[PDB]
């Protein structure tokens, strides 16, 4: 166990387990001889790149799962959702952590995954009939996140049984509590919007149910930390 | 011991039917002796799950057309395909100047000839066709629209002044080539509503597969 | 309470880093995180524990460590006051420590709900005092 | 974990904790150009010098604290007991070893700490106007020590919040349950009474009560062992 800081930012978090760089790829910067090469786009170093640490979700046995999407949740925190915002392009790297803090006395098992170009679609009416499009609050939910209606089939229509093919971790109580995962950037083009464009999206949903037998904390706090790394932006407004 | 089979390219090959036009006599369907078919390569059914498999991809498309009267006849009627590229005006009418503009590449073809056969190249100004886009372009209907994912338009109309003397069908056919793909994920398991998006039935969610008694029992 | 505290008494300024550090003492069983946030002296007290986590601010999880200690960069006790009629060279630089519930505090069947923590603090090796101002509630009785 | 012996007393104690060597110094003798370098001083090897295992206080909810005084603990109790009463002179260090035996389920933080001249102040009748001087049972409790009735003042008019400016040492249960430390011989003259003048007091108090769920252990057994250190003596009665 050692603490990490990175400026103000100082968490408190074990050694070394092992983390999953995403596609076996290292979130890095991108060269001269590219679209924009006159609009040399300002690489944020000082504050804009540390430790945020978001509004702790509560894990229950009826919990259907939580997720994230990228870069929505920090458009809005601090000093990097004021570059996101006032900016033309953006292109940026991630470091997330995920920790629990439960007794050995708990059981569950988290999977822990990322999912580019995670596209929501509701139910559709029930009967099908219905073309009714995902709102505003369940395509970017910020940094509350959003609870999936239709784990099974990740609120998509695609078995959450194969998400595993997706980098991923996993949290199982009985064995480990934080889970690390290292994004790439991932899209079609060099940059992008960050207010339009969700590259991608944090999946966390509970495979094994939570449990514990009375008297022991019924809630599980799931704590994501999360930084950016090489992040770029271009052409100021 | 050989793997040759199970490659992107193997996987894709094959020219699959995707489109079908009809140029009836007397109908309510294309009464002006022509049509206009924006390419979509989810014509052949299959195919949406197999691509939706991957988030990016890229490649060429190989075109054949068929056709023959709608008992699958052999006639002396010349046609003109057009392909008009995206951004390009597709044609109105029977006679609108688009049929004539030069940068609308246009191939002709007696229906005795053999089947017409063109290359189309990856068209998208972006680095890849992306089945999946988590935004909207600069709740709302303009949600998951990648655009930049149009191939073109094909309009196709017999030659001459006048209409046809014969009922015609033709047949789209295509063969795709030189295939990338990026970002593998979850096969579709819940049946598809519509064409756009990837919602499904929230009433009539099903189990990925075939169900049993007990878990002790085979 | 401190004896630093005690000891700026018989002082008129001062300025230095200081450095407090806080002890856990819940059962063995417990864990969860506390934000512990400064506040430079000007900035108020952040609203909430999201405006405090983009201040200087450090997570402190006491399922992982006991202990850990916060440094404040620098106090100085040297801006100067003649309120009343009585003049006190006072702070203004009242730096501001703030403390929240990151995540709640969760525990097993069997530990208490509840634990306390404590406060030590001292000053780094660059601290100073000046000015030897005897003063005392405290004297001789007859 | 491993076991220590000296001579007949064997202690089982855990491999080697941080020890708190008071005031950077350690328990040495006395030269032979002093004082009374005809009386030459002897100096106890054998069993004078050993592990002492008093008599276990039981650390409870309501427990306000306790304290020893030194050499005043010993001089009632063995062979040590011995020379300190039937000697004329005295002069000797201390090896003190502190113990708690409480399961993960516990909580609690004693503080553990060394106060030269240990001088006791009763309440003085109350009101303040009774110059009530402390009895000789509160001034030197022997083996069994005393309980604190003030502790936020120490029984004295002093803050406990300032006790760690002595030689100190912390035991919170969820993280060490032994505190040990060394104390040097600390009065102003080269040696003096063994019964009269009590060079300095241990205290130990519970700054984080005692605390755990129905059903657990209520009281925690604290066992103080304790060891001479070059300790010596003259004029013989």
């Amino acid at each position: 166990v050692a603490q990490l800081t990175i400026g103000n930012s100082t968490i408190t978090t074990q050694e070394a387990a092992n983390i999953i760089v995403g596609y076996g790829e290292w979130p890095s910067y991108c060269s001269d001889s590219d679209a924009t090469a006159v609009d040399k786009p300002t690489r944020p170093d000082v504050s804009v790149n540390r430790f945020y640490t978001l509004d702790t979700k509560l894990w229950e046995k009826s919990s259907k799962g939580w997720y994230w999407k990228f870069p929505d949740v920090l458009t809005e925190t601090g000093v990097f959702g004021q570059n996101a915002q006032f900016h033309y392009l953006y292109r940026s790297g991630f470091c997330i952590h995920v920790q629990c803090n439960a007794s050995k006395f708990h059981q569950g098992a988290l999977l822990v995954a990322v999912l580019p170009e995670y596209v929501i679609g509701t139910v559709a009416g029930g009967t099908g009939t219905e073309d009714t499009h995902p709102p505003y609050k369940q395509t970017q939910p910020g940094a509350d996140g959003f609870e999936l209606q239709h784990p099974y089939v990740l609120d998509a229509g695609i078995p959450i049984s194969q998400l595993t093919v997706c980098p991923h971790q996993w949290i199982n109580l009985r064995t480990n509590n934080c889970a690390t995962i290292i994004v790439p950037y991932i899209n079609a083009l060099p940059f992008d919007s960050a207010l339009n464009h969700c590259n991608f999206g944090l999946l966390v949903v509970p495979i094994s149910p939570l449990d514990y037998d009375q008297g022991a904390t019924p809630v599980i706090p799931i704590t994501i930390t999360l930084a950016p790394m090489c992040s770029e932006f271009a052409g100021l407004r | 011991h050989s793997t040759a089979e199970t490659t992107l390219d193997s996987f894709f090959s094959r020219a699959g039917l995707v489109g079908e036009i009809d140029l009836p006599l007397k109908g309510t369907t294309n009464p002006n002796g022509y049509a206009n078919w924006d390419i979509d390569i989810t014509g052949y059914a299959q195919m949406r799950r197999k691509v939706e498999l991957f988030t990016y991809m890229r490649f060429d498309a190989e075109f054949t057309f068929v056709a023959c009267t709608p008992t699958g006849e052999v006639v002396p009627q010349l046609l003109q395909y057009m392909f008009v590229p995206p951004g390009a005006p597709k044609p109105d009418s029977r006679e609108s100047l688009a049929w004539q503009t030069a940068t609308n590449p246009s191939v002709f073809v007696k229906l005795s000839d053999p089947p017409a056969q063109v290359s189309v190249p990856f068209m998208s100004p972006a680095s890849a066709y992306q089945w999946f886009y988590d935004g909207y372009p600069t709740k709302d209907l303009e949600y998951g629209a990648m655009p930049n994912n149009m191939m073109g338009t094909f309009s196709v109309r017999t030659v001459g002044t006048s209409k046809s003397k014969y009922p015609l069908v033709v047949r789209i056919y295509m063969r795709m080539k030189h295939v990338r793909a990026w970002i593998p994920r979850p096969m579709r398991n819940q049946n598809y509503l519509f064409k756009a998006n990837p919602n499904y039935a929230g009433n009539s969610i099903k189990p990925t597969g075939a169900s049993r008694t007990a878990i002790t029992t085979l | 309470s401190t004896l630093l505290g005690q000891l700026c008494g018989y002082y008129t300024q001062w300025s230095g880093s200081l450095e407090v550090t806080f002890m856990f003492t819940g059962s063995f069983m417990a864990t969860g995180k506390m934000l512990i946030a400064y506040t430079p002296p000007g900035g108020p007290l952040p609203k909430d524990r999201a405006t405090a986590m983009l201040g200087t601010h450090v997570i402190w999880d006491f399922g992982l460590q006991s202990s850990v200690t916060l440094v404040i960069p620098w106090i100085s006790n040297t801006h100067y006051r003649a309120h009343a009629r009585d003049g006190v060279f006072d702070y203004y630089t009242t730096g501001l420590v703030s403390i929240w519930y990151q995540t709640n505090y969760v525990v097993p069947i069997g530990a208490p709900n509840t634990a306390y923590i404590i406060a030590l603090a001292a000053a780094q090796k660059n601290f100073t005092m000046k000015l030897c101002k005897d003063a005392s509630d405290i004297l001789q009785t007859g």
